[PDB]
């Protein structure tokens, strides 16, 4: 309902905007799209991108520490979530020796999640998504998705 | 009257770049000169001529006037 942790689902279910949205991180070798995907209906795209796009130059310039220590854990019931079953473990080993030529260890994921803190969250994310030319893909009634430079001038702001 | 319910559009790909990767100018003269080169010449035979009708009215008023203001030899007496 409307008392979701998560600013971008309490404002979608607070204005009815979309029928769900998702964050990605998808990683190759040295490269990757790091985003969101939304369904929603025809009538709220550019509600749905404006939100998202603020949610996501909030983390950029003033993500604050109670929100930093939300994400680190659900980022550890993530991880362990995943990592409880053999299938998931095995594929966690294959994926790991495949990409990192090594088996990062739980301890060692639960000191970088330590590690990271809001000025870290900060910077990471003005250097991965701020000012930074995106890739939008749209499909159905996309008529309100705004087109690139109204996107991209979302993907900035003019007060930092 | 808003986005989202202007057209049916239905089984359309369209395809874009950023600005800040695509040039500003692309090929700017030797494209550019072509292309005005070829409008120039769809619509060039649609004004011309009452343009240049226009020149030769206003050549013949002004010297038929310059005339009219001229003195008759035919008041020698």
């Amino acid at each position: 309902g409307v008392h979701l942790s998560s600013p971008l689902a309490s404002v979608a279910v607070a204005n009815k905007l979309c029928q769900s949205f998702q964050t990605f991180n998808i990683s190759y070798s040295d490269t990757g799209l790091l985003g969101a995907h939304f369904v929603c209906d025809a009538m709220s795209i550019d509600d749905m991108v404006f939100f998202l796009q603020g949610q996501w130059m909030r983390l950029c310039t003033s993500a604050t520490e109670s929100e930093v220590t939300r994400g680190k854990n659900i980022l550890r019931n993530a991880l362990v979530s995943h990592l409880d079953g053999t299938t998931p473990v095995c594929e966690d080993i294959g994926r790991s020796l495949l990409t990192y030529g090594r088996r990062i260890p739980l301890a060692e994921w639960e000191s970088r999640i330590q590690e990271v803190d809001a000025q870290m969250l900060r910077d990471i994310c003005s250097k991965y998504f701020y000012d930074q030319c995106p890739a939008v893909a749209g499909y159905g009634p996309i008529e309100q998705l705004p087109d690139y430079n109204r996107i991209r001038s979302g993907m900035f702001w003019l007060r930092f | 009257r808003e986005f989202g319910n202007l057209a049916r559009i239905r089984h359309v790909i369209s395809y874009s770049l950023s600005p800040f990767e695509q040039r500003a100018f692309p090929s700017y003269f030797s494209k550019g000169i072509p292309n005005v080169l070829r409008r120039t010449r769809e619509r060039i035979l649609r004004v011309a001529p009452p343009f240049v009708v226009v020149y030769l009215i206003y050549t013949w008023g002004n010297q038929e006037f310059e005339q009219s203001k001229r003195k008759n030899p035919a008041m020698y007496e």
